[PDB]
RNA sequence: UAAGUCAGACGCAAAGCUACAAGGUUUCGCGUCAAAAGGAAAAAAGUCCGCCAGCGAGGCUAAGGUACAUAAA
RNA sequence: AAUAAAUAAGUUUAAUACCUUUUGCAGCAUGGACCAGCGAUUAAAUGCCGGUAAUUAGCAAAGUUAAACUAACGAAAAAUA
């Protein structure tokens, strides 16, 4: 559980929520 | 027992177990929990990744002469030197030192919180994306002494250690990202001519 | 502030300062710190003139 | 604590020592069930042990 | 003392030559002295030698 | 799942505690209040914390895991949202602040929010004036000098007449 | 040091004029007790530790 | 003056050869401030009064017995080793080919100071003859100087 | 025992009969009595003012003896050690050593 | 100790002997040094006092709390701290107001990047 | 700098020739002087040499601050951190501390101050 | 008095991270490191320490853990651990020092990875940043990395190396045989300096001290200047071949097979020279890499030395071919040992390396 | 350190002496004061929480609190 | 204990001198009315233990004083001849 919890965060890029390319589904970070 | 002096029992025995290992050999060679012990690991469970935030302040250019500055209607919090503000344009703020900026210089700040005007309110949450304030370097100072002293009465222990604070100053110039109320627009130039010396 | 000299002369060249010893050297490294009050040395105990 | 009555020290107010306020009965309550909850987690990890003991690295260690 | 004081030194032929001398007698035993010279020189010959 | 790490956090300080289970706290290596160490799993190690359940907080590592990723989920930034308040009737005068009047807030307000002073140092420059207790401190050399010029110089002295020219000059100006 | 001369003295409180007999009796008075007149305390007195 | 000049002016000493002296009583924040270090009361904080010895009256030291004899008088005789007078006679210092006496020793270093005599000891494998005049040997010098030819006179 | 304190080992009559004596010598027995290369270290560190030729070349024989103790294994660190700075001593009287004190060097 | 130069520096303000008089003076000195350090510390003690009463008087005029609105705050991931949100309720009415209403009702329009994705 | 003025008006080195407290300033005039006076065209700068006990910096302000300033005994390094408070700064006194909410603004409210609701009296 | 039963028990394990107080050990555990594991943990637990210096050295570290797995791929956590330091030097790329740059350089060319461009344009800019001020600074060992560096990773830019050149001029008659064979290295690589006056300089540089070049370095300098000087303009070929005639016997078998070819080239070969190579080759075939085989069947084919009964060279060299390209020595040596499942590393040839071969 | 100290006090918990008294006295286990500022109980050496290198109008908590005095339902 | 920290200048909050001596002192325990000047581990010889150097020391001037050193078990065999 703690690997399959760490890829999921890990393929979310918090730092492009402060790019203004951004939409909503940039900030749609935990249901995908 | 009775007596406090220190006991020798484990200086005694000692000598006795190392006398005994250097003449006699043992019969077991190998212990099982050293031949499995695993490699050296950091720690046992995923790492937490850490929170983005926006940049603090950054240098976009210098100022070439005296300028004047008007007031205006908007206003917003910004976040700097481990404290908050509520800003607008022509204020002047006191913060810590900050280092890699020179007097007669303009900075960006980027860390805004809140944003304000006569008609509209613009909450982040807990920072607003495309919003910045904009403010001038004017003094480097150290500020008034602040005497630092400690006595124990009948105790003979004095003690005084006078010291002076290191800190900044600010002018702010302009507010960007929230609109006036209409009727409420600057409709003449406000600011400074700022040479730009900041390309990425 | 690593050096106040490269904050007040931006546009120069600031050689690197001089180690700092409790004992007191002016001659660590072959270099010669001009601000000595004493004649050169060569960094080391006992004292001998360095020309 | 400080059950004594006697004596010209005032550690408590005439009467003795008071009885506690609801506040105080309920904060006794939590440390109880803290103290219950540490012993009934080393019971977890005690059930759930593995064969092989992990290995944990230490700067000192690895000096000398 | 006095070297240091001025700022310059002048000394003559002579005094040249008895300040040297001065500066070289040995202290104690001026035979022991000898003995040990002697056997320095020999043993560099030897080395020479080899 | 196999239970492979512990993670311990100090609760309570050691003053006032037993100096027997001060030592069971510096094996562990706990110096602080919610100071966590991590340890691995084992026999030994479970019978000492069951010695001091009272001092410490005690989780495995599955429960510390989730319990700091549910923070990092709820820090994490969130769309800004903006909220009006329509006010037809607006005036456009630009009111003072309420306290303009007192002298305390100009004062603040020339020294730092305002473009004064900027003349000149010989339009503002003035002499401060000097409490009456420091002035022995101040006028110390001074009174050393004529001293020393009357002793050794005397009274029929260039010097000496100087002095008493700067002395006239001194008690005309306290007629005013 | 060699060339140092030191020819220079002082006088302690046995070598200093007069100062036999007790100055003040040991109690009533209400001043301080005292012994001697040339007591290093007082003006005109001995030196501690003469040169 | 260039800066590599000396003067008296610009002398100092080498680092660790000297340390301020400590001076007591000179205020609250000096080492040994107020009472200069010697506690607050009692015997030894009021001037020279104790001796450092004094073990408050039980007088432990003199429970022990005493013990009277004397000494032999050859403690007083200068001690040469046999090896030692090889070494010299190795060295040069020494000249084998002939009766060896005191009055060698002492020029030669051997001996420092003589009032009374020298005594010649210990043991030593010698490959030559040496004749040797001392005022006093132990038999051990005595049969090494022998072994090789040798002969010891006592004088 | 009843001698020294607690945990200290008694004399050795063999020993003790070679330290008692009328006769100087005291530091070239100590050097040669030495059963161990940090204690023969300890006795040279305490009387380097007072070394000379004849305790150098004793103390570099020792090291044979020493080695000797210690069979079944490389030379430890310990004697390297000792070596060294033996050396520098070697070194300083070059000059004055005998044909016998190079020998046994 | 201080010296005179200090000692009558400090005191210029002092009432009496306490003015000019070393010994009188010294001691009111070092007395008035002492209070200073407890006045610093206690002085962030007192002013976070001030802004909570504030903050609690502007939400009970609109039918809040204090503790309802800390909570909701951090709810809501808004971390404007009790300097900044004392200072509205006195000085921006409109704005403050307008915090307590998406704290509690949660009626604010978001605002992206792109307004037309 | 107020309104990009800057406040710095003068500033006076003194020192002397052959004394050896001013080693440190005469180092820091032959190696630093030139790139300093570059760096500020808007400051007038003054050297004086005299026969005083120990060197020293002199600073005058626009608006009317003096503040005289001992570098006996300083060496070059030391001497510029001297300089870099005394440019960068308003010339304050050493006794004066800035307002202690940390802003001073003239326009305080834009929305207006908050007022009872209801009739005053 | 007692309060505890038994003997105490092991310490527990604790993970721990290294404190401030122990900063200035952080060099000293790069080098204690044995494995890239262990490495890895160590930057790890002083992260929050790091400092170019630190940076600079352990990529440096990387090309002593490889040297111990000669003879096969760069292993993966090796790979891993640099792509993390990679992430450190970009943090860092304005930060680093002369010196440190050429550290970071030839570790990471020694583990084979190519910089990203735009790094090496960064790096390039502090090594010629203030008119090349710090490069007068940089000492012998400094400047043989910054050229061998930047030369075995591909950089291409002429300004770069125009800059850096003029700086070492001046200073190459003082520097020692060994640093200048390197110079020549690059400048016959390069070839927009090929006749340039730094690339004269050099060669009069290392004309006057030659008896101080080491075996590789001797064999790399002869090969530089026969390419780049075809005619004997100055004395350095010839008194390379000198050298090279009266020392034959003691130099290496791979520097001897080097310089041959390159004497055949020269067209100087001689039928007594080849009949000395072969008895020395022979012998020692198995000492030769297979970049070393090929150049020794080219060099002794055209010397035209012809197989003979008692030295058939060719026989055992095709022998030796084909066990470095089978790498059977791996296979041998388990049969020996008794454990076939023993697993075996390789650096498969490449195609071209056949062909060439083949056409020998 | 060949230094200082050899006048100790109280809280909880035991025993002897006193009267299963004393802020009594004699031993013993732990803690605090002595040599310890800060917070809670009214003032508060020894009880409860907790150990002060310095500055700041940032934040989270302990013991204890959450209609007024007096911060918070 | 006559001040401190702040302030919209109206005021609000914090706050029982110092020394000496004590288990414990705001102490109803001791000393000082205030200012200037004076006022207390110093010198010699000897011994012990650290630090820094000389590389024996003093006289005399190819010869003398002072100190220091001076036998413990002659134990290694590393030859791909
Ligand atoms: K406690
Ligand atoms: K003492
Ligand atoms: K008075
Ligand atoms: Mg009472
Ligand atoms: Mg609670
Ligand atoms: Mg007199
Ligand atoms: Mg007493
Ligand atoms: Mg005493
Ligand atoms: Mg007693
Ligand atoms: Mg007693
Ligand atoms: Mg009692
Ligand atoms: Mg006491
Ligand atoms: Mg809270
Ligand atoms: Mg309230
Ligand atoms: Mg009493
Ligand atoms: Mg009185």
């Amino acid at each position: 559980x703690x690997x399959x919890x760490x890829x999921x965060x890990x393929x979310x890029x918090x730092x492009x929520x402060r790019x203004x390319x951004x939409x909503x589904x940039x900030x749609x970070x935990x249901x995908x | 027992v009775r007596t406090k002096l220190p006991s020798k029992r484990p200086f005694l025995q000692t000598a006795s177990h190392l006398a005994v290992n250097s003449l006699v050999p043992s019969v077991r060679t190998n212990r099982w929990a050293d031949l499995i012990k695993g490699p050296a690991v950091r720690s046992c469970i995923p790492e937490i990744p850490e929170v983005p935030k926006p940049s603090e302040y950054t240098t976009i250019g210098t100022i070439e002469g005296p300028y004047t500055l008007n007031l205006e209607r908007v206003f917003g919090v910004v976040e700097l030197a481990g404290s908050q503000y509520k800003v607008t344009p022509d204020d002047v703020i006191f913060t810590n030192l900050l280092h890699g900026i020179e007097v007669n210089e303009v900075v960006m700040l980027e860390r805004v919180m809140l944003l304000g005007s006569r008609s509209n309110t613009i909450i982040g949450r807990p920072y607003i994306p495309g919003a910045c304030v904009l403010a001038a370097v004017e003094e480097h100072f150290l500020d008034g002494t602040v005497h630092v002293f400690k006595r124990k009465k009948r105790k003979r222990y004095r003690r005084y250690k006078p010291t002076r604070p290191m800190m900044t100053t600010l002018r702010i110039l302009k507010v960007l990202g929230i609109d006036p109320a209409p009727g409420d627009e600057l409709g003449i130039p406000s600011g400074p001519v700022i040479k730009i010396t900041n390309t990425e | 502030v690593a050096s106040y000299l490269a904050r007040i002369c931006p546009n120069t060249y600031v050689p690197p300062p001089f180690v700092a010893t409790k004992k007191g050297f002016n001659g660590i490294g072959g270099r010669y710190d001009p601000s000595s009050p004493f004649p050169p040395d060569t960094g080391s105990s006992p004292l001998t003139l360095q020309y | 604590v400080v059950f004594k009555t006697t004596g010209g020290k005032a550690w408590n107010p005439p009467g003795g020592l008071k009885p506690l306020t609801n506040t105080q009965k309920r904060s006794r309550k939590e440390n109880l069930q803290i103290l219950l909850r540490n012993l009934s987690v080393l019971k977890l990890a005690a059930e759930n042990q593995p064969e092989v003991t992990v290995n944990l690295f230490s700067p000192l260690k690895f000096m000398h | 003392y006095h070297m240091l004081k001025y700022h310059k030194l002048v000394v003559s032929e002579p005094a040249v030559r008895l300040i040297e001398q001065e500066l070289t007698r040995p202290l104690r035993n001026p035979a022991r002295a000898a003995f040990w010279q002697e056997r320095e020189a020999r043993i560099g010959a030897a080395v020479e030698d080899l | 799942e196999p239970v492979r790490s512990l993670f311990v956090t100090l609760r309570r300080s050691y003053i006032g505690k037993a100096w027997f289970h001060r030592e069971i706290l510096q094996n562990f290596r706990l110096k602080k209040i919610r100071q966590t160490v991590e340890v691995a799993n084992t026999p030994s190690a479970r019978n000492s914390l069951a010695k001091i359940p009272h001092l410490v907080t005690i989780e495995t590592d599955k429960m510390y895991y989730l319990r700091n990723m549910k923070k990092f989920y709820e820090q994490l930034l969130r769309p800004p949202v903006q909220v009006s308040h329509e006010h037809a009737a607006l005036s456009s005068e630009i009111k003072p602040v309420h306290n303009l009047h007192s002298k305390h807030v100009q004062e603040r307000l020339q020294e730092h929010a305002y473009p004064s002073k900027m003349e000149g140092y010989v339009l503002h420059e003035k002499k401060p004036v000097v409490p009456r207790a420091l002035r022995s401190f101040a006028f110390k050399s001074q009174d050393e000098h004529k001293s020393f010029v009357l002793a050794r110089l005397g009274i029929f002295s260039e010097e000496a007449k100087k002095i008493h020219l700067n002395e006239l000059r001194t008690f005309a100006k306290r007629d005013r | 040091a060699k060339w140092q001369q030191g020819t220079h003295k002082t006088k302690d409180r046995s070598e200093v004029s007069g100062g036999g007999r007790k100055p003040r009796p040991q109690k009533g008075s209400g001043r301080s007790r005292q012994g001697s007149i040339r007591s290093p305390i007082w003006r005109g007195g001995g030196c501690t530790f003469p040169k | 003056n260039p800066n590599y000049f000396v003067h008296l002016g610009n002398l100092r000493p080498n680092p660790g050869a000297t340390q301020q002296r400590i001076r007591e009583g000179r205020g609250l924040s000096s080492r040994r401030g107020v009472s200069c270090g010697m506690g607050f009361k009692g015997q030894k904080a009021r001037g020279r009064s104790l001796h450092m010895l004094y073990d408050g009256g039980q007088l432990g030291l003199v429970k022990f017995p005493v013990t009277r004899q004397i000494p032999s008088y050859e403690v007083l005789y200068n001690q040469l080793g046999v090896s030692k007078l090889v070494e010299f006679i190795q060295l040069g210092l020494l000249d084998h080919t002939k009766t060896i006496t005191m009055k060698e020793l002492l020029n030669a270093g051997c001996v420092s100071s003589l009032k009374y005599g020298v005594l010649l000891y210990g043991n030593v494998s010698l490959s030559f003859p040496i004749n040797i005049e001392v005022t006093a040997c132990d038999d051990r010098a005595r049969r090494s100087i022998e072994a090789a030819g040798g002969k010891v006179t006592r004088v | 025992g009843t001698i020294f304190n607690t945990g200290v080992p008694g004399p050795r009559p063999e020993v003790a009969q070679k330290l008692s004596t009328e006769y100087q010598g005291h530091i070239l027995r100590m050097i040669s009595l030495a059963e161990s290369a940090s204690e023969l270290d300890e006795v040279l560190w305490s009387s380097k003012k007072h070394l000379r030729p004849v305790h150098i070349a004793r103390s570099c024989l020792k090291l044979e003896y020493l080695r000797t103790k210690e069979k079944g294994r490389e030379v430890s660190e310990p004697i390297k050690n000792l070596a060294s700075e033996l050396e520098n001593y070697v070194e300083l009287y070059s000059t004055k050593f005998t044909i016998g004190q190079v020998s046994q060097l | 100790t201080f010296s005179r130069e200090q000692v009558f520096t400090f005191a210029k303000n002092f009432t009496g002997r306490a003015r000019n008089v070393y010994k009188v003076a010294l001691r009111r000195v070092e007395r008035g040094l002492q209070h200073s350090y407890v006045g610093r510390k206690e002085k962030k003690r007192t002013i976070r006092s001030l802004w909570i009463q504030r903050i609690n008087a502007g939400c009970r005029e609109h039918g809040f709390a204090y503790s309802a609105l800390i909570n909701g705050l951090n709810q809501e991931n808004i971390q404007l701290n009790r300097k900044v949100l004392s200072e509205l309720a006195m000085h921006e009415p409109d704005s403050f107001k307008a915090v307590l209403d998406q704290v509690r009702f949660m009626k604010g329009q978001e605002i992206y990047a792109n307004v037309e994705p | 700098a107020k309104y990009g003025t800057h406040m710095l008006e003068s500033l006076v080195f003194k020192y002397c020739d052959i004394g050896g407290s001013s080693r440190g300033m005469r180092l820091f005039l032959k190696d630093y002087m030139d790139p300093f006076k570059q760096t500020n065209p808007q400051l007038r700068i003054e050297e004086v040499q005299n026969r005083r006990r120990h060197p020293m910096l002199v600073a005058l302000y626009r608006n009317g601050q003096c503040k005289p300033v001992c570098v006996r005994n300083l060496s070059p390094e030391e001497i510029a951190k001297h300089i870099f408070w005394l440019r960068n700064s308003h010339g304050r006194d050493d006794d004066y501390k800035v307002p202690r909410s940390h802003k001073v603004v003239r326009n305080e409210s834009i929305q207006g101050t908050w007022a009872p609701q209801g009739p005053t009296l | 008095t007692i309060f505890n039963t038994g003997v105490p028990g092991p310490r527990p394990e604790v993970a721990q991270k290294l404190s401030t107080e122990y900063q200035g050990h952080i060099l000293r555990m790069i080098s204690l490191a044995e494995s890239a594991s262990e490495l890895d943990e160590v930057l790890w637990s002083s992260k929050k320490h790091l400092r170019p210096v630190h940076i600079a050295r352990s990529c440096l570290k990387l090309e002593y853990l490889r040297t111990k797995e000669k003879g096969r791929e760069v292993s993966e956590p090796i790979k891993n651990l640099a792509s993390e330091l990679e992430n450190y030097v970009e943090l860092y790329s304005t930060k680093f020092t002369i010196g440190q740059v050429s550290q970071l350089v030839r570790g990471l060319s020694s583990i084979r990875r190519n910089i990203q461009p735009d790094l090496l344009l960064k790096l390039a800019a502090v090594v010629v940043a203030d008119d090349g001020r710090q490069v007068q600074l940089a000492n012998e060992m400094d400047c043989r990395d910054l050229f061998f560096g930047f030369f075995s990773q591909g950089f291409d830019n002429e300004l770069f190396w125009k800059r850096l050149s003029e700086s070492v001029l001046p200073r190459l008659p003082y520097f020692n045989a060994d640093v200048v064979s390197t110079v020549l290295r690059v400048v016959s690589g390069l070839r927009f300096l090929h006749n340039t006056e730094f690339a004269h300089a050099t060669m009069t540089a290392l004309v006057p001290k030659v008896g101080d070049l080491s075996p590789a370095r001797l064999a790399d300098a002869f090969f530089s200047a026969s390419l780049l000087d075809p005619t004997d303009v100055s004395g350095l070929n010839a008194k390379l071949e000198e050298r090279f005639l009266r020392e034959f016997t003691s130099f290496p078998i791979k520097d001897t097979v080097t310089m041959f070819q390159t004497v055949t080239v020269r067209r100087h070969s001689t039928p007594e020279l080849a009949a000395q190579v072969a008895p020395l080759v022979a012998a020692q075939a198995h000492q030769l890499p297979v970049r070393h085989l090929r150049r020794a069947l080219e060099g002794m084919v055209t010397a035209g030395w012809k197989d003979t009964a008692e030295i058939p060279l060719y026989a055992i060299l095709a022998k030796q071919a084909a066990r470095l390209v089978l790498g059977k020595q791996s296979a041998a040596t388990s049969a020996i040992l008794g454990k076939h499942v023993d697993n075996q590393g390789y650096q498969r040839t490449p195609v071209q390396l056949l062909r060439q071969l083949a056409r020998i």
